[PDB]
RNA sequence: UGUUUUUUUCUGUCUCGUGCC
């Protein structure tokens, strides 16, 4: 039954704090930058290595403000907090390729309202 | 069915499998291909010449894809289309060329199509920074640039777009012609405008918009990747320093950690020296490898000149600022970086090569079959007595009495040993019951440390003052390193010869095969068995493929030498399943070949049984001509194939002198005579001889004359080493 | 996907470590004990970023052990069906296709796959092509995929991908 | 130029009578 195309997640999850890939791999830099410091500390693991070499990978943005400004520009919509990692992780060309992954977008919203917001998310990027 | 009835031999079909034959124009294309491709950085093949190297090599790949040839076929049967005995790797490099060359024709031809696609595409697209579909052709012509084409093929479908519905700087190739020729013939954009003005005309309000576009333009471009391919790849001073770490974790082990400040080792210590690629790749893996050449700080600084305008005035010095960025740019999305992956990918190839080639080595060096026969040739063969004891300590040590046709004859056990901590004439007496209960024809005792050997002396030294050698002389027990025996005790064969057997009579039993038919344990095991011997270090950093093939390629090769005897493999266990590694005779051929004999009960009645019963095909009966067998036709257990029986047989009657009518079987002072030992040699005339095969035969035997005559004059004949003894480093 | 949220959990600490470093003992026996592990309830785990209190140690009876019901401020990956996110190949095979979703490895099979993408095992690279030889799909490329699917092997999650929606590869 | 050993908590039934603090 769980299936997130649908909208549809355990209570305990539904109250979650979403996280974009940018975010992530900051924090996680950040982590690494204060544990490399502070000798006799246990170091990283396999985990923290692999996480880390596939977040930085995708990230869009190095820039926090970016973030910020990218986030604060989404939030003001009617969006579910799903819709808000997917989309700003993607960052889809045309609409019909964001309706098309997502189907959640099919109908919930115009061409134009959603194209636009995807042309200012890829000028956003650097 | 298509293994074992197919119209070509296993060979032929399994090395062409990539390329399905050559064609008569295709030969050439694929000579020239093994020919440019035979020996890049280290030198091999250079023996065979240039030209004469090249006409060898399409000869043989013309052969092989007319006549099913294969590696061994075509190095023996083909000696004058090929290398005259130029070295081992002759087929098998020959077959390997023309898989690359039939590879490369396809990749061509499919890059070909798809840029005339893509062109069409574009031009039906745009005709109703252009897109032009010109490179297709370029990049289908480029067979031999596989990387290089490859790269520029991406690079052309990254810039045209590749999207398959159903003025900035200077240009790319005038730069990339300016870098390959050293002088920049082509300076930036000489215009009075700017970054400035150039930022506005895309909507982004930064300078670095033209900079991002010049960098993968100049990223994917065949000329770029042309222009840097070998400039660091043919000489790279690899510098190994250990880290802070990897000077503690290698302790020396590795390239990157035996020299502490060992640096400057050129491309030559890598790719000839296989050893220091494997090293460093080891070294690389976990901890670190110290993996650079140290030459761009100067090869990096000539190219900045180069595509940069110079004057300075703002148009000038504007052209020149953005064309340098626009070079750096390129530099740090694909420049530096693809020259490292180069580098690397080359120093991975060396240290395979390397492995591969020491693999091929100690195969060669490990395989000749050298077994220690009597007076090194009553009964046939000699009574090899396979000593192979445990510890020598009072504990029982096998020690079986094998006869010299690929069978052990007995066997028994002596518990008694020098246990007991004084007991001098208990071993000696254990061994003295042990040679007059059976009568041995040689002594074959194994070794594990000093005391093993101290018992395997006094054993031998018993045996000589007491004449235990054969009860009534004395037999030297020759010694055997207890490396092939002890692993072929455990072996498939060893366990179907004795189930209910100790171990140490099962290491016996290896032991005394080892020293009568190397040739028979080699053929008779899984090529799994060949790969429990490491052949050295480097081999477990190179690819096993590699290894296994030449492996492969060396036994079949030495069992095409040696030939293969049809009756020994139709009743005797020991000599069974050697039709697998025969030049045609592949092994689904080969266990096809043995499943009918046994069934139907034939016997090895000449060369012609596989093509008279109906077992094996022409193709399979032509290319295993030289390779097949038998006990008793006269030529029919040699290397005279069909063919050349008639020239052999009238050869012979022409050293003897003898007459001739018809003379197959009925006359034999000719073949009986001229087989015992040589009756008459200045009667055969090479040129007369080549003469008649051009006139009558359809092909020179100025080559094939002195292999016909040795067929005629020996039978059978061994291509084995002789019995090496053990020696001091050797035995130890 | 990755997410952000409040767990809780209790640790036993042996009496050894009273002290003027309790505080920092705890901290540190969190650290390597919540961190990569995995559950079926809240998913993936990948490390913890803040800690929000220490609860009061209630010192068991008739044992030294005193357990400290923490609340950690860690951030946790539970990938669920019908999330489209973008990973990068691992491996190419006849068999199926091998991805790396962050701390999670997916794979994806020839029937999923159109049947315009055929296999090349002539080239060394193992690879997947079209008739056109246009569009070329290999190792470390950074191509999309759907989770249609999920599994935990005792603590280790494995989900399936799928490759049927348009749309799904180079960007 | 040598020196012989390693296996271990078992476990018993239901009923009645007598004596003692």
């Amino acid at each position: 039954e769980e299936d997130a195309s649908q909208l549809i997640f355990p209570k305990e999850f539904e109250t979650a704090e979403t996280l974009l890939n940018s975010e992530v791999h900051m924090l996680l830099e950040h982590r690494k930058q204060q544990n490399e410091s502070a000798e006799d500390e246990q170091e990283l693991s396999e985990v923290f290595m692999k996480t880390l070499n596939y977040t930085a990978r995708f990230s869009r943005f190095k820039n926090r403000e970016t973030i910020a400004s990218v986030r604060s520009l989404l939030l003001q919509k009617k969006l579910h907090k799903f819709e808000l990692a997917c989309l700003a992780n993607l960052c889809p060309e045309t609409a019909e390729e964001s309706k098309a992954l997502i189907p959640s977008l099919e109908g919930r919203f115009e061409d134009e309202e959603l194209q636009q917001i995807l042309d200012d998310i890829q000028t956003k990027r650097s | 069915n298509e293994i074992r009835a197919t119209d070509l031999p296993e060979r032929f079909q399994l090395r062409s499998i990539p390329v399905k034959g050559a064609e008569d124009d295709e030969l050439e294309e694929e000579a020239d291909w093994i020919y440019r491709n035979a020996f890049a950085t280290p030198t091999i093949s250079l023996s065979r010449k240039g030209p004469s190297t090249i006409q060898k090599i399409k000869e043989a790949l013309g052969f092989m894809r007319n006549q099913h040839f294969e590696v061994p076929f075509i190095a023996f049967y083909r000696k004058e289309y090929v290398e005259p005995e130029l070295h081992i790797n002759d087929l098998w490099r020959v077959w390997q060329w023309d898989e690359k060359w039939t590879q490369l024709r396809i990749r061509k031809e499919n890059l070909t199509r798809l840029f005339e696609k893509m062109q069409a595409y574009q031009y039906e697209q745009i005709s109703a920074i252009r897109a032009l579909d010109t490179t297709d052709m370029e990049r289908l012509k480029d067979v031999q640039s596989m990387d290089e084409l490859k790269d520029v093929y991406n690079h052309f479908l990254l810039y045209y777009g590749r999207d398959i519905p159903k003025k900035f700087g200077l240009t790319p190739e005038q730069f990339g012609e300016n870098l390959r020729d050293s002088y920049q013939r082509h300076e930036t954009e000489q215009f009075p405008a700017e970054p400035l003005e150039l930022a506005k005309d895309t909507p982004e309000a930064v300078l670095e918009g033209a900079r991002y576009m010049v960098a993968l333009q100049i990223a994917r471009e065949p000329l770029v990747r042309q222009v840097l391919r070998q400039t660091f790849q043919e000489r790279a001073k690899l510098n190994i320093t250990p880290t802070k770490k990897g000077r503690k974790d290698v302790d020396e082990a590795h390239y990157a950690y035996s020299f502490k400040y060992l640096k400057n080792k050129p491309v030559k210590e890598l790719r000839d020296d296989q050893f220091l690629k494997i090293c460093l790749a080891e070294d690389e893996g976990l901890l670190t490898t110290d993996i650079s050449i140290d030459l761009k700080g100067t090869y990096f600084e000539e190219i900045k000149q180069f595509y940069y305008r110079d004057e300075f005035s703002h148009q000038v010095q504007e052209w020149n600022r953005q064309r340098t960025m626009a070079i750096e740019r390129a530099l740090q999305q694909f420049l530096y970086v693809q020259m490292a992956k180069e580098l690397k990918n080359k120093l991975l190839a060396e240290a395979k090569e390397y492995v591969i080639k020491a693999c091929s080595r100690k195969l060669y060096n490990w395989l000749r079959v050298a077994p220690y026969r009597p007076d090194q040739q009553q009964g046939k063969g000699i009574r090899v007595l396979g000593i192979a004891f445990s510890s020598a300590r009072d504990h029982p040590v096998f020690c079986a009495l094998v006869n010299g046709e690929g069978e052990v004859t007995d066997f028994l056990r002596l518990p008694h040993f020098t246990e007991e901590r004084e007991k001098k004439a208990q071993d000696i007496e254990t061994l003295k019951k042990f040679l007059l209960n059976k009568k041995p024809h040689v002594v074959t005792v194994a070794g594990e440390n000093r005391d093993a050997q101290m018992l395997i002396e006094d054993v031998k030294r018993i045996v000589h003052e007491l004449d235990q050698g054969q009860q009534l002389s004395s037999i030297g027990v020759e010694l055997v390193d207890n490396e092939l025996a002890i692993l072929y005790m455990n072996s498939k064969k060893s366990e179907a010869e004795f189930r209910d057997y100790p171990p140490v009579l099962r290491q016996a039993v290896s032991l005394a095969r080892r020293i009568q038919d190397p040739l028979i344990e080699f053929a008779q095991v899984c090529s799994e068995d060949i790969l429990c011997l490491k052949f050295h270090p480097l081999q477990e950093h190179v690819v096993k493929e590699e290894l296994l093939n030449a492996l492969y390629c060396e036994f079949i090769n030495r069992v095409n030498e040696v030939g293969v005897d049809v009756n020994r493999a139709i009743a005797h266990p020991y000599s069974q399943a050697l039709i697998q590694y025969v030049c045609g005779l592949g092994p689904r051929k080969g266990t096809h070949l043995l499943k009918i004999l046994k069934q139907n009960n034939t016997r090895l009645e000449s060369r012609t049984q596989l093509v008279t019963m109906c077992h094996m095909g022409p193709k399979v009966f032509m290319n295993c001509a030289g390779f097949l067998k038998i006990d008793t036709e006269v030529l029919d257990g040699s290397r005279v194939h069909p063919e050349t029986y008639e020239w052999a047989r009238k050869m012979a009657v022409d050293a003897l002198e003898y007459d001739e009518s018809a003379e197959d079987a009925n006359p034999a002072g000719a073949l009986e005579e001229i087989l015992e030992n040589p009756e008459r040699l200045k009667d055969l005339d090479l040129d007369a001889f080549a003469e008649e095969l051009e006139r009558q035969g359809y092909g020179d035997k100025h080559i094939t004359l002195y292999d016909i005559r040795a067929e005629l004059s020996c039978r059978y004949k061994d291509l084995r080493t002789a019995y090496r003894s053990p020696n001091t480093e050797e035995i130890f | 996907m990755f997410y952000h949220i409040s767990l809780e959990h209790e640790i036993l600490l042996h009496p050894r470590y009273f002290g003027p470093n309790l505080l920092n003992t705890v901290k540190q026996k969190l650290f390597t004990e919540v961190e990569g592990t995995c559950t079926g309830k809240y998913g993936f785990v990948i490390a913890v970023t803040t800690i929000d209190n220490i609860g009061a140690g209630v010192i068991q009876p008739g044992r030294g052990f005193v357990l400290y019901p923490v609340k950690y401020k860690a951030i946790v990956f539970r990938p669920f069906k019908g999330e489209v996110v973008d990973a990068v190949v691992t491996q190419v095979n006849k068999v199926g296709l091998f991805t790396e979703i962050g701390p999670m490895s997916c794979f994806i099979s020839r029937h999923s796959i159109p049947s315009e993408m055929e296999f090349d095992p002539n080239s060394n690279p193992p690879c997947y092509k079209t008739m056109d030889e246009d569009i070329v799909i290999q190792q470390d490329d950074e191509i999309r995929l759907k989770i249609v699917g999920t599994r935990v092997d005792k603590n280790d999650i494995f989900a399936i991908g799928s490759l049927m929606d348009d749309y799904l590869g180079l960007v």
